[PDB]
Formats: C-alpha cells, structure tokens, sequence
C-alpha cells in the first residue's frame, strides 16, 4: 500500500491535519494506512478511522441521490428521452461508493474487530460493519439485496447484544449503534414501528441514567439523546 | 463532506 | 486520456450533472475530456471549464492556507518540535495544487487561447491564464516566483487591453477580470494602491454604464459591482 | 469546494 513506508504515528500526525484542512479523501487514505500497520487502534484513532471514512461516504452517497432522483424523473411518463449517460455516471459514483464501504468493510474483516476484545472496541467497530452494509444496502438492486440487508442487521444485532450487557444505557458508542439501528429498521428494513419502539426505549432508558453522570458526559450523551428525538418527532 | 440531512449519526 | 472515448457532448452533459451533484473533481475532467475533443468551447461551455477548476483548486487553496498556518506556528519561538510531518503534508497538497494550475494552463496553451478571436471568448481565457498564475504564485518561493508573477500580469494586461477596445464597462466577464487583476495588485504584487484605483475606476465606469442595460443585465453587472465595492471596503 | 472568504470572484 502507498502508506506502507510511512511511520504510523506519522500517519496519525497527518489524518489529524488532513481533518483541519478538510481533507477527508487523504485523512481516511492515512487511516487506513495506520490500520494496515497491524497494531489495535485507541479510541481516538478509532474515531479518526470514523470521521474520516463517514465524509467520504457521506458526500458520495449525497451525489448518488441527486443522481439517482434525476434518473428516476427522467424515467416517469412524458420524460424526454436523453440517452445513457444519466445512468451511466449514476453507476460510476455507485461503483465508487461500493469501492470506499468495500475497503472500510475489508479493514474490519482484516483484522480490526477479530482483535477487537473490549466492550468500547468491539461495539465500535460491529456498529461500523453495521453502518457500511446499511451504505451498500441504500444502493443495492439485484440478488444479493436481502443478503446485504441481512449482513446489516446481523452487525448490528451483535453489537446491540454487547452493548446492553456490557456498558450503561448513556453511554454515547451505545446511544449512537441504537440511533443508526433504529435508522436502519426506518430506511432499510420496512420496520418504522420497529425503529420507533427502539429510539423511544434507548430515550427513555438513557434519561433514567442521566443522574449518574458528570457535566462533561452528560452533554456527551443529552446530544445523542436529542438526535433519537429529533427522528421520533420527524417519525410520529 | 457528510451532509446534514440524514437521520443517522 | 481517459475521456477519449466518450462523445463531446455526453462529457458535456456529465459535467453538467457533476455541477448538479458537487462532484467538482469529476465536473472538471469532463470538461478536460470536451476542451481535449479540440473544438472551440461555447460562452456556456466555457463557464462550466471555469465553475470546475476553480472548485477544485479552491479547495487545494483552502486546505493549504491551513496546512501553511499550522507550519508557519511551528516555526515560531517555542513552538514544540513535531517533525517533518506538517512540512511533509503542506508540500503533498502544494504539489497537487501546482499539477490542477499546470493541466488548465496546459488546456488554455494547446489550444484554446490560440484559437479564441472573439473579444469574449480572448479575454475569457486570458483571464483564466492570470489567475492560475496567480494561484501558482500564491504557492511559489524560489527561483521563479517572478517570472510566475510577471506570467500573470502579463495575461491579466493582455486579457484588459482587449476587454477596453471591444467590450462595455458593464460586461460581466470585463468586471469579473478588472477585480481580479485588481486582487492580484493586493495580493500578489504588493500595489494596494494599483488595487485599489483599479477597482475604483470600474467600478465608476460600470455605474455610468448602467443606464444602458436591461433589469437582467443590469442584475448581471451589479452583482459583480458590489463585490469590487466589496473590497474598496475592507481595503480603504 | 471554493471557499467564499476570498477577495477575487
Ligand atoms: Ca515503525
Ligand atoms: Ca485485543
Ligand atoms: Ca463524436
Ligand atoms: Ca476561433
Ligand atoms: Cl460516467
Ligand atoms: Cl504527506
Ligand atoms: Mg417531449
Ligand atoms: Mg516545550
């Protein structure tokens, strides 16, 4: 890999800095590099591994909707005929996006989460397998759809099961595995009731545990809570 | 460049 | 190049649909594909050859005015010793950013200056000359920092000599040219006072000229107006 | 990806 002769506290050094230059291609391209030294990842780095690769899906997955609702327009009655090159550059910013979620998917497989033992690290890491077949699920057409829908809900379910035994119901990596698991029964799986029981109870449960809490943490998990209640309210 | 719109994360 | 094979228009239309998607990357080598066919560009065509390559060097720019701010703080009296590493990355994305000025002015050089007689696609395209110049020198620091500087004003004076004989002082492409030689007077060759007499004298020309105008290109040159007014402002 | 913070256009 073009990263394998740099040092990784370099690399390191350097996704920090692509992240202030907003330069989210390079700094998910140094993590992956950082990855690929072998060594588990502390949690900053994990959550470098994160952002990084969250902007560069975000931003394709944002193009592949502009392109997709032009292409579907152009399919409705009375649409003039334009030729291929709709669905063509619709495929290939599909293709790219199904590239990135392949390599964040590869990297987990090869060997984050196998190494993966802690609590922290090991819901981290199932809730991002979980995230990135939901990203090849939004895309997905053909005979391998319900497979890739399924691949989603298994990380997560994981993930969710780990989560409830093992850290309490504010903490934010579990707050935010029940917020994109209850987006994934909304979006993915035909499930809103489903997505709404789950939003609602993780609310609930983390408002009851609120009191624990210092000042510092309870910001941390009240800016999760609100997202679960911003989805109820747009949801019901 | 993740936009804001999306209910996840 | 990669874009042979495709039909002039269909990259035509792609990059259209890349504008429509903020995926200025591929908007621009479309447009690089279409300019390469070796037909002459069109007043819309060559609006959407500049819409490309000014967003994707914007965004060099931007990152490295950041990378070049952390580096210059390091470098200061007590600033903790960190490596090559700030160095190192500035000089990845100042190489790239050199590479996106060399292909336009490579693009303008073979062929589309030499072809361009008309007053609006000349000047278009000598402007183009003297703002990737301009982009190159903001970067530069050795042995040819001048002459890059003097490329520019030379395809700046080029592109204003011929926007005075041939066009109005409303024209949109005449305004947008006048303010951004008069920013590289500010920015680059150390005139505030040539910046700022320029950008005065357009801006009092135009205003004369507005009588002249339709409300649609009266909107048109008012725009651009306020924007020399702009910097009247926050240079006086 | 052009910022708005520049003088030029
Ligand atoms: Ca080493
Ligand atoms: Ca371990
Ligand atoms: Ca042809
Ligand atoms: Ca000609
Ligand atoms: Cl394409
Ligand atoms: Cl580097
Ligand atoms: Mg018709
Ligand atoms: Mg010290």
């Amino acid at each position: 890999g073009a990263m394998g002769s740099m040092e990784r506290a370099s690399l390191i050094q350097k996704a920090k800095l692509a992240e202030q230059a907003e330069r989210y291609e390079d700094m998910a391209a140094f993590m992956k590099g950082a990855v690929e030294k072998g060594e588990e990842l502390s949690c900053e780095e994990r959550n470098l591994l994160s952002v990084a690769y969250k902007n560069v899906v975000g931003g394709q997955r944002a193009a592949w909707r502009v392109l997709s609702s032009i292409e579907q327009k152009s399919n409705e009655e009375g649409s003039e005929e334009k030729g291929p090159e709709v669905r063509e550059y619709r495929e290939k910013v599909e293709t790219e996006l199904q590239g990135v979620c392949d390599t964040v998917l590869g990297l987990l497989d090869s060997h984050l989460i196998k190494e993966a033992g802690d609590a922290e690290s090991r819901v981290f890491y199932l809730k991002m397998k979980g995230d990135y077949y939901r990203y090849l699920a939004e895309v997905a057409t053909g005979d391998d759809k319900k497979r890739i829908i399924d691949s989603a809900r298994s990380a997560y379910q994981e993930a969710m099961d780990i989560s409830k035994k093992e850290m309490p119901p504010t903490n934010p990596i579990r707050l935010g595995l029940a917020l994109n698991f209850s987006v994934f029964h909304y979006e993915i799986a035909n499930s809103p009731e489903e997505a709404i029981s789950l939003a609602k109870t993780t609310f609930d449960e983390a408002m009851a545990d609120l009191h624990t809490l210092s000042e510092d943490s309870y910001k941390d998990s009240t800016l999760i809570m609100q997202l679960l209640r911003d989805n109820l309210t747009l949801w019901t | 460049e993740n936009p804001t719109s999306q209910a996840s994360q």
